[PDB]
C-alpha cells in the first residue's frame, strides 16, 4: 500500500512511502521498485532497490531528482521526488520482484503490486 | 529405494533385477506383466495396452493386521501434457491408475486431466474423495510432464494430499469409518483413455501411520537426492543429448544466436496459439539446440563435472566460450565454431549450489580444471542500448561475476538468472 501522493506545484517536492511487508511475504530476495503510469501512456519503471545490499537504480528520466531508500526495521520503502515537473504526473505503484539479475526489473517482471497513489503536478 | 522408514512401512516397491519387488519385509507378492516398462532408475510406465499392469498381492498369511484407521501412500509421478487437439477428452475422461478393493471397500488413485484423485471407500461402501489439481494456464508449469512427489495421509478425521512436501489438499472424512485395506493392488490405467495415454511412476510406498509433514518433507529430500544433475522433466542429465535451455530466473526467455554478432541474444518465448479457452503455456522447444560434451563408463552428467556447452548452428556443432579478458562485472558470451585459442576459455564446471531439491543447475567458467580461481557464472544480463529506460532493453547470454557472490546466500536464491535447466524433446510434451 502506497501513500504520500497528492497535488504539488512545480517544482516542489513530495515523499512517497510504502508498507512493503506485503508484496514481499513470498520472497527471500527481491527488488522493490516504483513504477508509474500517466493517463495516456504505458507503465514506466522509475526506480528500484535490492533487499540484498541496498543497491539503487534509476531511470534516466528521473536521475538526480529521485532517490529511493528503505528503513529495513519498519520494512518501509520511500521515494523522494524533487523538482517535480508535469511529466511526473501519474499514479505511482510500489512493487516487488525476485532478485533475478543485477538490474532493475521491467514492469512486466514485477509480481506483487500496491494499489497506487495519485501524484499530480500543476502550473500555469 | 525409499527415504525414511520408522517401522511404519508396510509396502515398499522397488526395482530389482529387471523386476519390481516388495522390500518392506512383509514379502508381498508382486507380478509385473509385459506391458509395463521398467528401468533401473526405479521408474515404471503404465500404458493403454491390456498387459500394462502390476498386481501386488499383500500378505494375508500374517496374523498381525497392520492398518486400522491411520495410513499413508507415497510415490513420484510424471503425467504427460494434454494433447492440444484432445483437450475435451483430457478434461472429462477420468481414469483409475491404482486400485485396491476388497468387498466393496478400499482405496483408489485416479486422474482426470490435470487433477489427481484419492478416493476412500469404508467397510460400508461409503465414499469420500480428495484431489490436487494443477493449473493448465501457467506460462511455465512446475507439474505438467515433470516428476513430482505425492504423499497421501489418512486418519479418523482428515484425508490430506501433500505435493513436494507441502500440504495442498484436505478433506474432512469424519462421516466415513475405517477402510478394509488388505486387498490386491492393481496398477493399471482403467477408464475411457486415449490409446496414447500413459503415466510414469516411481518409489510407490504404503505406511500404516499418518505421516507428519515433517516426515514427508524429509522423505521428499532423501528421494530427490542424486549425485547427477537432472533435466527440466526431472530425469538424469545426459551427455550427447540434444537440449533446449530454460532459465529459472527468466522463465519466458530463450537464447538465439544473433544474426550479425557471435553472441546469444535473449528472446521471449512464443505461446499457445490455437484459441482453446482451457489452456495456456509458453513453448519449450525453441531457441538453440544445445548439447553437453564431456571434457576428457556412462553418459550421465554429475555435479562438478567439467564440460563443453555446445549447440547446433545449422549443420555444424558450435561452442560457448568466454573471452579471457573482461573487466566489466559481466560480459556477453562468445558463440563460435569449435576451436582452440589461448584468448578464450571453453571449460565449464557444472554446479548445483541449491541445497533443496531442484532441477536447476549452474554453469561455472574457470581458467583450468586445476585452478581455484573462478571467472564467473553463465547467466542473463540486461543492456540498455538507448537510454536507461527500464522497459526498453536487450538481454544477453552472459558470463557474470555478480552471480558468484549471489549463489553463496542461504537459503539459495532459486530465481537467480544463473539458474539453468535443460529440456529434451519428450513424448509427454507436444506443442
Amino acid at each position: 500500500v502506497e501513500s504520500g501522493g497528492g497535488l504539488v506545484q512545480a517544482g516542489g517536492s513530495l515523499r512517497l512511502s510504502c508498507a512493503a511487508s506485503i508484496l514481499t511475504y513470498d520472497l527471500d530476495y527481491y527488488y522493490i521498485g516504483w513504477v508509474r503510469q500517466a493517463p495516456g501512456k504505458e507503465r514506466e519503471g522509475v526506480s528500484c532497490i535490492s533487499s540484498t545490499d541496498g543497491a539503487t537504480y534509476y531511470a534516466d528520466s528521473v536521475k538526480g531528482r529521485f532517490t529511493i531508500s528503505r528503513n529495513n526495521a519498519k520494512n518501509t520503502v520511500y521515494l523522494q521526488m524533487n523538482n517535480l515537473k508535469p511529466e511526473d504526473t501519474a499514479i505511482y505503484y510500489c512493487a516487488a520482484a525476485p532478485l533475478a539479475g543485477r538490474y532493475c526489473p521491467a514492469s512486466h517482471e514485477y509480481g506483487y503490486w500496491g494499489q497506487g497513489t495519485q501524484v499530480t503536478v500543476s502550473s500555469a | 529405494l525409499g527415504s525414511e522408514i520408522l517401522n511404519n512401512i508396510i509396502l515398499n516397491l522397488r526395482y530389482k533385477d529387471n523386476n519390481l519387488i516388495d522390500l518392506s519385509g512383509y514379502g508381498a507378492k508382486v507380478e509385473v506383466y509385459d506391458g509395463v516398462e521398467l528401468n533401473d532408475k526405479n521408474q515404471f510406465k503404465l500404458t493403454s495396452s491390456a498387459n500394462s499392469k502390476i498386481r501386488v498381492t499383500q500378505n494375508q498369511n500374517i496374523i498381525f493386521n497392520s492398518v486400522f484407521l491411520d495410513f499413508s501412500v507415497s510415490f513420484w509421478i510424471r503425467i504427460p501434457k494434454y494433447k492440444n487437439d484432445g483437450i475435451q477428452n483430457y478434461i472429462h475422461n477420468e481414469y483409475t491408475i491404482i486400485n485396491c478393493m476388497k468387498n466393496n471397500s478400499g482405496w483408489k488413485i485416479s486422474i482426470r486431466g490435470n487433477r489427481i484423485i484419492w478416493t476412500l471407500i469404508d467397510i460400508n461402501g461409503k465414499t469420500k474423495s480428495v484431489f490436487f489439481e494443477y493449473n493448465i494456464r501457467e506460462d511455465i508449469s512446475e507439474y505438467i510432464n515433470r516428476w513430482f512427489f505425492v504423499t497421501i495421509t489418512n486418519n479418523l478425521n482428515n484425508a490430506k494430499i501433500y505435493i513436494n512436501g507441502k500440504l495442498e489438499s484436505n478433506t474432512d472424512i469424519k462421516d466415513i469409518r475405517e477402510v478394509i485395506a488388505n486387498g490386491e493392488i492393481i496398477f493399471k490405467l482403467d477408464g475411457d483413455i486415449d490409446r496414447t495415454q500413459f503415466i510414469w511412476m516411481k518409489y510407490f510406498s504404503i505406511f500404516n501411520t499418518e505421516l507428519s509433514q515433517s516426515n514427508i518433507e524429509e522423505r521428499y529430500k532423501i528421494q530427490s537426492y542424486s549425485e547427477y544433475l537432472k533435466d527440466f522433466w526431472g530425469n538424469p542429465l545426459m551427455y550427447n543429448k540434444e537440449y533446449y535451455m530454460f532459465n529459472a530466473g527468466n522463465k519466458n526467455s530463450y537464447i538465439k544466436l544473433k544474426k550479425d554478432s557471435p553472441v546469444g541474444e535473449i528472446l521471449t518465448r512464443s505461446k499457445y496459439n490455437q484459441n482453446s479457452k482451457y489452456i495456456n503455456y509458453r513453448d519449450l522447444y525453441i531457441g538453440e539446440k544445445f548439447i553437453i560434451r564431456r571434457k576428457s563408463n556412462d553418459d550421465i552428467v554429475r555435479k562438478e563435472d567439467y564440460i563443453y556447452l555446445d549447440f547446433f548452428n545449422l549443420n555444424q556443432e558450435w561452442r560457448v566460450y568466454t573471452y579471457k579478458y573482461f573487466k566489466k562485472e559481466e560480459e556477453k558470451l562468445f558463440l563460435a565454431p569449435i576451436s582452440d585459442s589461448d584468448e578464450f576459455y571453453n571449460t565449464i564446471q557444472i554446479k548445483e549450489y541449491d541445497e533443496q531439491p531442484t532441477y536447476s543447475c549452474q554453469l561455472l567458467f574457470k581458467k583450468d580444471e586445476e585452478s581455484t580461481d573462478e571467472i564467473g557464472l553463465i547467466g542473463i544480463h540486461r543492456f540498455y542500448e538507448s537510454g536507461i529506460v527500464f522497459e526498453e532493453y536487450k538481454d544477453y547470454f552472459c558470463i557474470s561475476k555478480w552471480y558468484l557472490k549471489e549463489v553463496k546466500r542461504k537459503p539459495y536464491n532459486l530465481k537467480l538468472g544463473c539458474n539453468w535447466q535443460f529440456i529434451p524433446k519428450d513424448e509427454g510434451w507436444t506443442e
